[PDB]
């Protein structure tokens, strides 16, 4: 009875930039997510 | 033996065709007229006719949703697809597009090329092959003998 | 559909068909000429190490339309003479062998279900 | 002989067969097909019964000691289209499964009795054979059972039990969609997750391979409706 | 204007027809047996040209029968001009056929379906479906090589074509090649049923070719049905000659019909 739409997202596996920002954007709220400090420094600085 | 076939073979198997012709759908709404492959176009009209049957099905059938979800890769075509392309396509029946060959590429592969538009949008209207005028010497012979049958009764 | 190398299952209360044994009784020769046996056909097996001699009785592929088709390829010992070894039988039998009566009569004579 | 005073009162489909193939053959056959199966079942009354239901078929046997035959089974599976629709019907005795295929329009077949009309969760159960016999043990001289058109026909939603691995076809592959066998308690994870390599998700949005019969179905109905005013 | 109609003769020959495959049906005798009977719809079937036997062969006469309508725009100056003095419209395919000088039909005349009565043995010419170019395997029926025994790109190769010593190959070799695109003849096709109104034979057996395609019928000419033709119309069957209408759908004396007592033995 009422109109149901999906979220107007970009994609998540595209080339796109706005893909890279969904990405960019997904692994921060992961570290949002995690728990302990410990664990958030890891993910934010396990790049090199 | 390829008897009784209607698809035919595209991209790197049966998934990869149909994301091609995902993409192509995608295209087609976003732009209400493009241009490809003389073969894709001739397999996309197919989709593009179905899509618009299911698009009049109504915004709250969820199988239409569904449906335009998994073909309309980007998320905004799909009001577009429900409060555009639907309304305006009410009386016609299945007169939804309208494919044309146009000439090769001009690159060095002289592709066979054909465009697809959804009829009844905001663009130039393409040249389209126009029959000869009543006014023609063969057209005005059937003229006249179309008098003489509407005479004769 | 049952050839040769066919595990089978002997139906008939047989001391063959009865005690059990360290190898599946196996078809040796299909009688008819096509190497393929169905209902209805003699064929040849080595049960406990000797041969013997067996009637088709119903196969696990399907056939013709309204013919009984079982889950195990029952088979019922036979003598040389055509006379069946065992004393009677009692998993279904289908109606078709009936119709063949002459080669069959001791045969059908022991069963007493018929599918 | 005293009268015995029961019940007060107080209280206030197309066959599968009729649906023509997908190819392209002209409808004229169609027309003609309907028009003999039509006529077939003026005499013969052919009744309603899905994938599940339990029948008892009545058939002319020569070699039987009477020339009626009884076979009573529940319906693994109908399929075919026109006058040559057929149905299977499995049912174990004395421990040896039998599985029967009758053909819909054969004159050979005197009465078919629907003595539980039942649905079940799919549309072809053919792994009743590597199923339990407990499933496919059903008794020759049970009786009718009739139901209120209201019930619409409940569907049974019974999960069934599985003999150990192998069975006569791979029933975990996405291809068959089955949702009556109770895999939990039969396979594992890794192999739930491994028989899903096969899946073929495109295949439900293709929206070109389905076949539209609306239009169909309306006249076949309308010349139905006029078979029987005639 | 209908020419003489001359009295049957044992040694006569009667003319054939030209029709559609349209499908397959079962069809069950009263003995119990089931057989599959084919479709084959008599659209349009008319006599073109007429053909003397001296001038066709010196033995027999012939008779030129077309098939189904087909448009104008699509055809030959010459076939137009053919059709338009005929006074028909084009049809699609032209057969011939071999008939006796006392059995000769005027051209222009019209064929229907009620020419074969239930009961009859007939013969179907037609392009069985064209598998275009198969392999040796599919075409003559050869045996492939073991799958995985050690075989190197041989799965499916012929093997060995002739002999050492005649260094050639013989012209009757089996060889890859087109397969399926070409007329065959099936003889001795008893037919059960035939429905008046729709002008449509059921043929027991297969029928060579798809369906959808022309196939031309004509009486069986194997000895054991050679003079089988004497109860049947011998000209044609001409449907206001009787002037009584025919049953819509007649039957043979061993058909089940569709409506039956449900027959039950005895
Ligand atoms: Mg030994
Ligand atoms: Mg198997
Ligand atoms: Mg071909
Ligand atoms: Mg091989
Ligand atoms: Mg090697
Ligand atoms: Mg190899
Ligand atoms: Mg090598
Ligand atoms: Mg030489």
């Amino acid at each position: 009875p009422v109109a149901r739409y999906p979220p107007i997202v970009a994609s998540l596996t595209a080339k796109s930039k706005a893909a890279r920002q969904r990405r960019v954007e997904q692994w921060q709220a992961t570290v949002h997510a995690a728990k302990s400090v410990d664990e958030k420094l890891r993910i934010l600085t396990k790049m090199q | 033996i390829s008897h009784g076939r209607v698809f035919r073979r595209l991209g790197l198997g049966p998934e990869s065709r149909i994301h091609l012709l995902q993409n192509l759908l995608t295209g087609l709404v976003r732009h209400e007229r493009i241009e490809a492959s003389w073969a894709r176009v001739d397999e996309l009209r197919g989709y593009a006719e179905k899509l618009i049957d299911y698009g009049k099905l109504g915004d709250t059938n969820e199988r239409a949703m569904r449906m335009a979800d998994f073909w309309l890769t980007e998320k905004d075509l799909i009001p577009k697809l429900f409060q555009v392309l639907a309304p305006r396509f009410q009386g016609q029946n299945g007169g939804y597009t309208r494919m044309l060959q146009i000439p090769n590429r001009n690159e060095q592969d002289r592709a066979k090329m054909a465009v697809i538009e959804y009829k009844g949008n905001c663009l130039p209207p393409l040249p389209l092959p126009r029959r000869d005028s009543n006014l023609t010497l063969l057209n005005q012979l059937l003229q006249g003998l179309r008098q003489d049958q509407e005479a004769s009764s | 559909a049952i050839q040769k190398m066919t595990r089978v299952r002997v139906v008939d209360n047989s001391a063959l068909g009865t005690t059990p044994y360290h190898r599946p009784p196996r078809c040796i020769h299909v009688y008819n000429k096509t190497g393929v046996g169905k209902v209805g056909d003699r064929i040849l097996l080595a049960i406990r190490g000797q041969k013997k001699k067996a009637l088709i009785v119903g196969h696990r592929m399907p056939g013709p339309r309204m013919t009984p088709r079982f889950d195990s390829n029952n088979v019922v010992l036979l003598e040389d003479n055509g006379n069946p070894v065992g004393t009677r039988i009692k998993t279904p039998i289908p109606s078709s062998l009936r119709q063949r009566e002459g080669e069959f009569s001791k045969v059908l004579a022991i069963a007493q279900n018929f599918v | 002989a005293f009268q015995p005073p029961p019940k007060p009162v107080i209280v206030d489909f197309l066959s599968p067969e009729f649906i023509p193939p997908r190819g392209r053959t002209n409808p004229l056959k169609f027309q003609i097909e309907r028009k003999d199966m039509l006529e077939r079942r003026k005499i013969l009354h052919i009744p309603e019964f899905y994938v599940g239901s339990i029948l008892r078929v009545t058939t002319a046997d020569p070699y039987a000691s009477a020339k009626t035959s009884q076979f009573l089974g529940i319906c693994i599976q109908r399929s075919g289209s026109g006058l040559g629709a057929t149905f299977i019907l499995r049912n174990t005795i004395e421990g040896q499964g039998v599985e029967i295929c009758f053909e819909l329009y054969n004159p050979r077949i005197q009465e078919i009795q629907v003595v539980k009309l039942e649905k079940r969760l799919d549309n072809s159960l053919l792994y009743l054979r590597d199923a339990l016999p407990e499933y496919s043990t059903f008794d020759v001289n049970m009786k009718p059972i009739t139901q209120e058109f209201n019930q619409e026909v409940p569907v049974n939603q019974l999960k069934v039990k599985m003999k150990p691995k192998p069975w006569s076809k791979r029933w975990e592959r996405p291809k068959f969609n089955i949702k009556g066998i109770r895999f939990d308690l039969c396979l594992t994870e890794e192999q739930m997750r491994e028989a899903q390599k096969w899946s073929q998700p495109w295949l439900e949005f293709d929206m070109m391979r389905e076949y539209d019969t609306s239009k169909i179905e309306a006249a076949i109905w309308d010349e139905i409706e006029a078979s029987k005013n005639s | 204007e209908p020419w003489p109609i001359h009295p049957w003769e044992p040694g006569s020959s009667r003319v054939g027809l030209i029709a559609l495959k349209l499908g397959m049906m079962p069809l069950w005798t009263k003995d119990g047996q089931k057989h599959v009977v084919t479709l084959l719809q008599v659209q349009d079937c008319h006599v073109l040209k007429y053909t003397p036997k001296e001038n066709h062969n010196g033995r027999m006469a012939a008779l030129t029968v077309g098939g189904k309508t087909v448009s104008h725009f699509h055809k030959s100056a010459s076939i137009l001009e053919f059709y338009q003095e005929l006074g028909l419209p084009p049809k699609q395919k032209v057969k011939i056929f071999n008939v006796t000088e006392n059995a000769v039909i005027k051209p222009g005349t019209p064929l229907y379906a009620a020419h074969f009565r239930p009961g009859q043995y007939v013969d179907v010419t037609a392009k069985t479906i064209g598998k275009g170019f198969q392999g040796v395997m599919r075409r003559w029926g050869f045996k492939g090589q073991p799958a995985t025994h050690g075989q190197t790109k041989t799965h499916r190769r012929p093997g060995a074509i002739s002999t050492g010593d005649v260094a050639r190959v013989w012209p009757g070799t089996k060889m890859p090649g087109q397969l399926g695109n070409i007329d065959r003849t099936a003889f001795g096709l008893k037919v059960w049923r035939i429905n008046t109104k729709h002008n449509i034979i059921y043929v027991n057996g297969s029928v060579p070719g798809h369906k959808n395609c022309l196939v031309k019928i004509k009486d069986s000419k194997l000895p054991a049905y050679k003079d089988f033709c004497k109860n049947l119309p011998f000209p044609t069957y001409f449907p206001d000659g009787d002037e009584e209408a025919l049953p819509e759908d007649l039957y043979d004396e061993n058909v089940c019909q569709p409506g039956a007592p449900s027959i039950t033995f005895t």
